[PDB]
C-alpha cells in the first residue's frame, strides 16, 4: 500500500497527487494534474523516469 | 539474503531483498520492478560515489540494512 | 517555489543527509550554502567543499544555479567554480531536491568526464596520468578544503 | 488529500491500487493492475462510471 | 472472492445502511440473508423484507444472485422472488457491494418500470388504477411482511 | 448555505456545500467535480428512495448534516 500516495504534489507542495503522467502502459504519480500538465505542454520528460509524456491522466481515487 | 534500503528520487525510502553476491545491475533490476524506472536512468550512491553495474554488493562491502542512494543518470561536461 | 523550497529545507532538517548540508544564507530562502564532505578512498577525502546555491523563482521547473566556492580540482569544475552538468542544464528534473544534487555532484567528483571537459588541461593530465591527476587534486584538497 | 488511496483493490481486497481505469483524459483508481486488466480483458466498463475502459495504466507513486 | 465478501461483512457488522442489513448464514461465506426495511411513506412502510443472496465463486467479476423470500407486490418482483433489475445482470460493476445492491433495490421498490415488467399484470394494474396497486400492496405488505 | 454528506459506490464518504433550493441535478454536478462520476451515472437515495433531479433538497425536507447515498443508475425490468 503506497503510503506516499497520499502526500502532496511533489512538485509545488500544495495540492493532491492527481495528475498521473503516463507513458507507455505505465505511469509515475506523484504531482498535481496543474504541474503535470505543464510539464506536459512544455513537452518535458517524465520527472523520475525521463520517459516522454504521452498524456496527463486527472486521477480519482473512488 | 539481506535487506537493503534505497532512497529514491523524491526522499522515499523501499527495500529491497539481495544477496551479497547480487550486481548492481540486478539491483536496478529490482528497482524497476518496485518503482517503474529503467535501470539506465538509475544511478545508485553509496560512500559518496556511483556504484558501476558490473560489480557486487559485496566488492562494495554493502551490508545488511545498508542505504543506496538513488539519483538520476548524468554526465559532467 | 516558496512552498517547495521550505519543504526542501524542513526535510533536510528532519532527514539530514550525511554526505551533504545544505541550508539558507540569512533570511533569504532563495540564497542557500552548501557542503560536500570529498569521498572517502578518493584525493578529495577529508575536504569540505562549499557551494552557492540560488533558486529561480520558478523552481523546480528551472534547475538552482549551483557554483562551487571551495577550489577543486576536476574536469567538469573549474577555477571560477562553475560546475559543468547536464542535470544543471538540459537534464534537469524538477523531482530533484537540493539534496539530490548535491549527491549528484558529490558523485561526480569521482566520475568526471574528461572526453567533454570544462578545464581542458585537467583533463588532459587526467587521461595522461591519472597518478598525477591524483596528487594534484589531493594537494588542492588539503590547500583549500581544510 | 486522497486518504483513500492507500487501502487496498476495492475487487480483491489484496493488492494496492495499482491499476488506473483510464478513459478520456480522466482516470480511476480504486483497483489493481490485475483486477483492472480482467476487466479491460473482458471488455468490462469503469466499475464506477461506466464509461469504456481506454487502457489500464500500471501506476507507481514515486 | 472470500477477502472481498469478509471485507464486505466487516463494513456491514460497523456500519449498515439504515434501510439494510445483510449477513451470512451459518457459517457459509457464500450464501447470505438480508432484510429491506419498506420505506416510509409507501406501500411498502412498516413492512421488513428477507432476502437470500448467494456469491458465485467469481464474485464480485460476477454479480450475486439475490431474491426476496418475502412475497411483496411489484412490477419487476415475481413470484418467487426474482428481482428483475439491470444492475444484477448486465448494468452489474463489480464496484458494488451486497449493501449498495440492498439500498438500490430498495429504492426500486417506489420506482418500479411498468413498461417492461416482470409480472404484467401487476403492472396494468399500476398504469391504470394506481390506488389499487397501492391498496393491493399495503394488504401484500401487512399479510407477508410484518 | 449548509454541508451534507455523500456516501459513494465505494463507501467513502464526502462532505459538499449546498443550499436547500440546490436541485438534484446540482447536487449531482458537485459529485461529478469532486468524483468524475457522470450525473447520468448517479442515482442518490435518501430514507430509501431515489432522488429526482428536478427537486430540489428542500423538497426532499433534507437538512443539514444528512448523508445521501450514491448508488449507479439503474432500471427495473
Ligand atoms: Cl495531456
Ligand atoms: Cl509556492
Ligand atoms: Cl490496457
Ligand atoms: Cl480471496
Ligand atoms: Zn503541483
Ligand atoms: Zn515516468
Ligand atoms: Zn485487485
Ligand atoms: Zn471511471
Amino acid at each position: 500500500l503506497p503510503l506516499n500516495a497520499i502526500e502532496p504534489c511533489v512538485i509545488c507542495q500544495g495540492r493532491p497527487k492527481n495528475g498521473c503522467i503516463v507513458h507507455g502502459k505505465t505511469g509515475h504519480l506523484m504531482a498535481c494534474f496543474t504541474c503535470a500538465k505543464k510539464l506536459k505542454k512544455r513537452n518535458k520528460p517524465c520527472p523520475v523516469c525521463r520517459q516522454p509524456i504521452q498524456m496527463i491522466v486527472l486521477t480519482y481515487f473512488p | 539474503s539481506m535487506q537493503i534500503f534505497v532512497k529514491t528520487l523524491t526522499g522515499k525510502t523501499i527495500t529491497l531483498e539481495v544477496e551479497p553476491s547480487d550486481t548492481i545491475e540486478n539491483v536496478k533490476a529490482k528497482i524497476q520492478d518496485k518503482e517503474g524506472i529503467p535501470p539506465d536512468q538509475q544511478r545508485l550512491i553509496f560512500a559518496g560515489k556511483q556504484l558501476e553495474d558490473g560489480r557486487t554488493l559485496s566488492d562494495y562491502n554493502i551490508q545488511k540494512e545498508s542505504t543506496l542512494h538513488l539519483v538520476l543518470r548524468l554526465r559532467g561536461g | 517555489a516558496l512552498k517547495r523550497i521550505h519543504k526542501e529545507l524542513n526535510d533536510l532538517a528532519r532527514d539530514p543527509p550525511a554526505q551533504c548540508r545544505a541550508g539558507p544564507v540569512g533570511d533569504d530562502m532563495f540564497h542557500w550554502q552548501a557542503t560536500i564532505m570529498g569521498p572517502n578512498d578518493s584525493p578529495y577525502q577529508g575536504g569540505v567543499f562549499f557551494l552557492t546555491i540560488h533558486f529561480p523563482t520558478d523552481y523546480p521547473f528551472k534547475p538552482p544555479k549551483v557554483a562551487f566556492t571551495t577550489r577543486i580540482y576536476h574536469p567538469n569544475i573549474n577555477s571560477n567554480g562553475s560546475i559543468k552538468l547536464d542535470i544543471l542544464r538540459s537534464q534537469w528534473s524538477p523531482a530533484l531536491t537540493i539534496s539530490k544534487v548535491l549527491l549528484s555532484i558529490c558523485s561526480l567528483l569521482c566520475d568526471p568526464n574528461p572526453d567533454d571537459p570544462l578545464v581542458p588541461e585537467i583533463a588532459r593530465i587526467y587521461k595522461t596520468d591519472r597518478e598525477k591527476y591524483n596528487r594534484i587534486a589531493r594537494e588542492w584538497t588539503q590547500k583549500y578544503a581544510m
